[PDB]
Formats: structure tokens, C-alpha cells, sequence
């Protein structure tokens, strides 16, 4: 679903 | 010579030209409002699940009804310390799946 | 207090609006990676663009529309003429009133054009006036007073 | 240049044929304008000379220059169903080194806008202003959607329309310019229909280099009332995206502000300032002075 | 502000080549940088 | 017929009616300012010590 991809970021992407 | 009697002659003069320009400028800055700093309120407007905050807001109201005013103060303290710590709002407003 | 009352009421208004939008997007989901439909885009965008043109051009247009008006032929009601020698009582006085005041026929205007056809400055002047704007006052040559 | 200059001076209906054909047969031919274009131009200019001879003082001076310029070309170019086919070539050729001349096609349109407005010396001006605005919008659409067939059609229409409206209906230094600057637009447009659109068309124009000129032009473009907003909505409608308008406009704001910070970070690396050094009095008295 | 300029320019590349699934996933990173004030002090630090 | 000479006749016309409406709108948005986004500056205005 589009709105469950837009609203699913976490702190692991902004890692290394 | 032909005489001239206008009806809507209030819109005449170079002062009216200057007025027009000024109107545009003002409206321009108003429109900019919507397109400018909309990145500064992303922390308070892109919340994933706003359900746990709706319960706190509705419990402040129940307490006001039954007049138990000591708990209105203690529940106001929770609402004010969610909006004073940007990272406890990313814990309270997460999709619990 | 009042500052704090009004901060609880603002949090509630905005948490409501987010809640409403979260609901609509659960009832009517949209697939992952699906372009927004052209109709939605052209509708919303279209209106906005139009508003901007109508906040720039339209005001000017309306003001210029007001400027499309006319003038009125104010022919004289009376053409009073006096011939006075020095300090003395006027020798001649006449008041050419409505009938004596005759507007130019199209023929009298063509006659004027012919008479002044050799003078380009006279034709440039005559061409600024309509046959209704040019009147012949037929002033009677006998003094209307003793 | 001379074919178009004749129509600016004579302003007839005979000297309209050649300018139209320049913009729609010569400039849109892929390999090189053919023999037939040049021979048509020579024959037509000779005819007009004879016709005007057989009928004021000034009549055949600019046409002498024209005819002699067209015969000069011939000398250099000698020392070194059909409609469908013509169109087919333009649409599908193989000699298309691609380029992007939107930036400039647009600057010509801005300059025109200004002429119409500044020299307004009224329904005429009003209608023309709307026309120019509406052409600019359509132009953006065909750029973002990358259509060469659409640009061909827009050119054909506009060439004919302007050459008729401004030379029959409407009727002047102002209108003489408007025409020269619109002629430059029709030339640059034809280059794009002949060369083809590139692959990477999206992006901005002033945000490619991070200097000082760029910063000041970016900030200036933001100040013109309405430009920033209309760009955003227009690009949304025509580019294919999965996001809405609220979200489109939040990505565009983050980018504008990250650019401005980047420009300032660069300037302070090229021209550093020592630790603990007071801001010079001149800077202070200048900025402060103006504000006060 | 360099690592954010790369995310903003990668949203644009994806829009060009029409791989719209990655436009959504890269919008999620940009929105969760601006929703956590402390992950912006990690992403925007001078890497010397 | 009676003649009429007003002293404060600058406040006349339907343009004056339209002007009034516009004033209200502007003042309305100004007042909204104080009651709208006051939750966005709680981090910088509710400091304990
Ligand atoms: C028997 C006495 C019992 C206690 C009396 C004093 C306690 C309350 C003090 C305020 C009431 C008496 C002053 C009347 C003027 C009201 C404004 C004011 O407080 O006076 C000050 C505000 O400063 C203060 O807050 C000092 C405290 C005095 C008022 C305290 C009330 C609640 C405190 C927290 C809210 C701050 C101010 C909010 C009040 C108005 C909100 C719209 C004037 O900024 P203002 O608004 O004019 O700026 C708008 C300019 N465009
Ligand atoms: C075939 C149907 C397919 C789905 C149709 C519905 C999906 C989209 C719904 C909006 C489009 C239809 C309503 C037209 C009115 C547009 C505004 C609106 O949405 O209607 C509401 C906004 O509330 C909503 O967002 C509810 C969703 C409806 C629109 C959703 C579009 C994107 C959603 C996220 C953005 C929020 C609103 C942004 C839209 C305009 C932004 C400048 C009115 O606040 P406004 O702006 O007037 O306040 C300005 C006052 N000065």
C-alpha cells in the first residue's frame, strides 16, 4: 500500500 | 466639445495604478506563506498513528466534567512533555502492528 | 489559564484532522508505486493556476472595462451675442435660442469638408467633431433690444 | 535576417509569405534547406519587384538587398505525398544530436512579456498579455511531457496565428520589437523540433553551480510574485509522480533551502575569515545604515 | 548539507527514469530526517 | 425637491460595503495567528528553569 511505504522510515536507514 | 460624466470613476488616476501593484505584493506574500516554511512543521503534522494522543486529549475532558481537577493538572503535564520532546512523540505515535 | 487552555484546544483540533485523514486512507487504500491519476492533478493544479492569473490580469481588465464609456453632446441652449462700442450700451444684442440653433446636417458637414479640403489643418480639426457637435447659431441681424 | 527585416519595414501581405516559409519549411528541414527553398525565395522576390514596379518613392530598396543576399548564398552553396514524407523525416530521423534549449526559449518569452507590459501605449494590450501567458504554460507542458509532435503542431499554429493577427487584425517601435523577439523564439523552437529532447530534462537551471551569481539569481526568482508557486503546480500536473501536492511541495521546499545553505557554505570555504576577527566597520555601516 | 542534497537529487533521478516505487521509499527517508531532530545532527555533521 | 450636502460622504457606495468585508477577513487571519499554531513553539517557550 502506498501510504504504508510513505509512512515507514526508521532509524536504521540513516545508519552508516 | 463633448462633456463626460462617469459612474464608476473612483477607479481613476495613477494612484489607482500604484494601489494595484501594492495589492499584488501583499497577496503574493500571503501565498508564499503556504509554500515557504512547510518543512518546519513536519514534526507536528506527519504523525503516523495519532490515537494515543487522542486518548489523552479526551481524558482531560472527562476529568473536567466530573470535576476532579487534580488530574487535569497531571494530565496536562503529560501532553506538554510530549510536545517538548520530539523523540517521545516518535515513540508514542508509532504504528503498533 | 487561558494560554494553557488554548494550547490544549489546538492540539485537539490538529490531532482530529490527522485522525480523519488516517481513516480515509485505510478505507480507500492506494497501491504501492502507483502514479497519482491525471484527473486529480489537472483539477487541483488547474484551479490554483487559474486563481493566480485572476489575481493579476483580471483586476486590470475590469478597470479597463469601466473605461469603455461615452461622452454627451452638450449643444448650447442659448447663443448670446453682443456688439459693444467702448464704454457705451451695446449697439446690438441677440440671443439665438433653440430653433435658431441648428445642428449640422451630414450635408452641411460634407459642405464644410469641401470648403476646407485645401487646408489639411482645418480638415484635421473638422474630423475631431461629429455633425451633432457642430451647431450653426442663426443669429438674427436685427438687435433683439432697442 | 534580411527576409524577416523586410517584413518589419514593408509590413505588407506580400512580404508575409517568405517569413512564414522560413519558419516552417527551412528551419524545420533536417539536412539543409534544399534547392527548392532557395529557388522559391529567389523567384518570389523577383516577382514582387516586378509587380510593385508596374503599379510612392520608396518601394524597391530592401528587396534589392534581399535578392542579392540570396544569390550570394547560392554561390557559396555551389563552391562547396511529399508533405507526408517531409513530416515523417522530422518526426523520425536519425541525425538528431539532442539539446535542451528551454531555458532560453523561455527568456525570449519573458522579454516579450515585459515589452507588452512596459510599452502598453486597453483591450489590445489586455488580450495580448493573456495570450503570451497562455503560450508559456503550453510550452512547459510539452517540455515536461517530451513531445516533438506536439511542439511541431504548436509551432505551425503559432507562426500562422501571430503572422496574421499582428499584420491584419491588430493594425510602432514596440510592436516592431515584440516581433523581433518572437522571431527569435520561433527560431529556437525549431532547433528543438529538429534536434530532439534529451534524457534528463527535469531539475532547475540555477541550481547547477554553487557560486554567488547563482545564489543571487535564485533568490531573485523567488521574489517575483507567483513564479515559484506556478512552477511547482505545473510540474506536478505533467510529471509522473506517486506523491500528492502537499508532499510534492514539501520536497520542493527542502530542496530550495538546502541549496541556499550549500551556496553559503561554499563561499565561506573559498574566502575564509580568521578566528576572532571583528567584522569590518565598512560592512557594518553599510548594511546597518541602509536598514536604519 | 551534502548528504541531504544527494537524497533530494536521487528523488529527481528516479522521477526521470520512471521507477516510481523508489520515489516512495526515498520520500520516506527525507520525511524521517525532518521528523527527528537528532538524526539530522548525525546526517549533517562535518565529516573530517 | 430638497437638496443634500453630506460632510462624511466618503463612506458611501457598495464599494464601501465590499471594503468592510475585506477588512474583516484580514483581521480574522491576524487573530487566527494567535490561536492556531501555538503548539509548534512549546519546545522553546515552556522551559522549566
Ligand atoms: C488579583 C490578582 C490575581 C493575579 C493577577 C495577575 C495574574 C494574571 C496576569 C494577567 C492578567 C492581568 C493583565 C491583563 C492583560 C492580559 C495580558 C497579560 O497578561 O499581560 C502581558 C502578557 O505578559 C504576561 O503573561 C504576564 C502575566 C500577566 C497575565 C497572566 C495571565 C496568564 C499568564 C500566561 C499567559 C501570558 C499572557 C496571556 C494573557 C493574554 C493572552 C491573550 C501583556 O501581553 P499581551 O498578551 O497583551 O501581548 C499581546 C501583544 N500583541
Ligand atoms: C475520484 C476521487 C478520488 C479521491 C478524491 C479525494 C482525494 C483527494 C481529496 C482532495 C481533493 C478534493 C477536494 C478539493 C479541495 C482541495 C483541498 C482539500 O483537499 O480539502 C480540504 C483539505 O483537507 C484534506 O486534506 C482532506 C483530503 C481532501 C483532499 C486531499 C488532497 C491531498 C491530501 C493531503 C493535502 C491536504 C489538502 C491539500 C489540498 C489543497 C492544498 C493546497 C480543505 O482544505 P484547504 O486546503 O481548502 O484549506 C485551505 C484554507 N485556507
Amino acid at each position: 500500500d502506498h501510504a504504508t511505504v510513505i509512512h515507514s522510515g526508521d532509524y536504521f536507514l540513516f545508519e552508516s | 466639445d463633448k462633456v463626460s460624466p462617469p459612474s464608476l470613476g473612483f477607479l481613476a488616476g495613477y494612484g489607482i495604478m500604484g494601489l494595484y501593484v501594492s495589492i499584488v505584493l501583499v497577496i503574493g506574500k500571503f501565498v508564499r506563506g503556504f509554500f515557504s516554511e512547510i518543512s518546519h512543521s513536519i514534526m507536528f503534522e506527519e504523525l503516523p498513528c495519532v490515537d494515543r494522543i487522542l486518548k489523552l486529549c479526551q481524558d482531560i475532558f472527562l476529568v473536567r466534567e466530573t470535576r476532579e481537577l487534580e488530574l487535569e493538572e497531571e494530565l496536562y503535564a503529560k501532553l506538554i512533555f510530549l510536545y517538548r520532546s520530539p523523540e517521545t512523540m516518535i515513540k508514542w505515535t508509532r504504528e503498533k502492528e | 489559564s487561558l494560554s494553557s487552555w488554548m494550547c490544549v484546544e489546538d492540539i485537539y483540533a490538529n490531532i482530529f484532522i490527522i485522525k480523519c485523514s488516517r481513516e480515509t486512507e485505510k478505507k480507500y487504500p492506494q497501491p504501492k508505486g502507483q502514479k497519482k491519476k491525471k484527473i486529480v492533478k489537472y483539477g487541483m493544479g488547474g484551479l490554483i493556476i487559474l486563481f493566480l492569473i485572476a489575481i493579476i490580469w483580471f483586476p486590470l481588465l475590469f478597470m479597463s472595462l469601466v473605461r469603455s464609456v461615452v461622452g454627451v453632446v452638450n449643444q448650447p441652449i442659448d447663443v448670446t451675442v453682443t456688439l459693444k462700442l467702448g464704454g457705451y450700451e451695446p449697439l446690438f444684442t441677440m440671443s439665438a435660442q433653440q430653433p435658431s440653433i441648428i445642428p449640422f446636417t451630414a450635408q452641411a458637414y460634407e459642405e464644410l469638408s469641401r470648403q476646407f479640403d485645401p487646408q489639411p489643418l482645418a480638415m484635421q480639426f473638422i474630423s475631431q467633431y461629429s455633425p451633432e457637435d457642430i451647431v450653426t447659431a442663426q443669429i438674427e441681424g436685427s438687435s433683439g433690444a432697442l | 535576417f534580411i527576409i524577416i527585416l523586410n517584413h518589419m519595414v514593408t509590413a505588407s501581405a506580400g512580404s508575409l509569405v517568405l517569413p512564414v516559409l522560413v519558419f516552417l519549411w527551412a528551419m524545420l528541414s533536417i539536412p539543409r534547406p534544399s534547392k527548392r527553398f532557395w529557388m522559391t525565395a529567389i523567384v518570389f522576390t523577383e516577382i514582387a519587384v516586378v509587380v510593385k514596379y508596374l503599379f510612392t518613392d520608396g518601394y524597391i530598396k530592401y528587396d534589392l538587398v534581399q535578392l542579392m543576399a540570396l544569390f550570394f548564398h547560392r554561390s557559396q552553396l555551389l563552391c562547396y505525398r511529399p508533405l507526408r514524407r517531409f513530416f515523417h523525416d522530422i518526426l523520425h530521423t536519425k541525425y538528431r544530436a539532442a539539446t535542451d534549449v528551454y531555458a532560453l526559449m523561455f527568456l525570449a518569452d519573458v522579454v516579450d512579456f515585459i515589452i507588452i507590459i512596459f510599452g502598453f501605449w486597453p483591450e489590445a494590450f489586455l488580450v495580448m498579455l493573456l495570450i503570451q501567458f497562455s503560450t508559456m504554460v503550453v510550452d512547459r507542458a510539452l517540455y515536461l511531457r517530451k513531445t516533438v509532435l506536439g511542439k511541431l503542431a504548436f509551432q505551425v499554429a503559432l507562426v500562422l496565428a501571430i503572422h496574421l493577427w499582428m499584420f491584419f487584425i491588430l493594425p510602432n517601435v514596440v510592436a516592431q520589437l515584440w516581433y523581433f523577439v518572437k522571431c527569435i523564439y520561433f527560431a529556437l523552437s525549431a532547433y528543438q523540433i529538429r534536434c530532439g529532447y534529451p534524457t534528463r530534462i527535469l531539475g532547475n537551471f540555477l541550481t547547477k553551480k554553487y557560486n554567488h551569481l547563482n545564489l543571487f539569481l535564485f533568490q531573485g526568482f523567488r521574489l517575483v510574485p507567483f513564479l515559484v508557486e506556478l512552477r511547482a503546480v505545473m510540474d506536478w500536473v505533467w510529471t509522473d509522480t506517486t506523491l500528492s501536492l502537499s508532499s510534492w511541495m514539501c520536497v520542493e521546499d527542502i530542496y530550495a533551502n538546502i541549496f541556499i545553505i550549500k551556496c553559503s557554505r561554499e563561499t565561506e570555504k573559498k574566502y575564509p575569515q580568521p578566528k576572532g576577527q571583528k567584522k569590518k566597520k565598512i560592512v557594518k555601516y553599510g548594511m546597518g545604515g541602509l536598514i536604519i
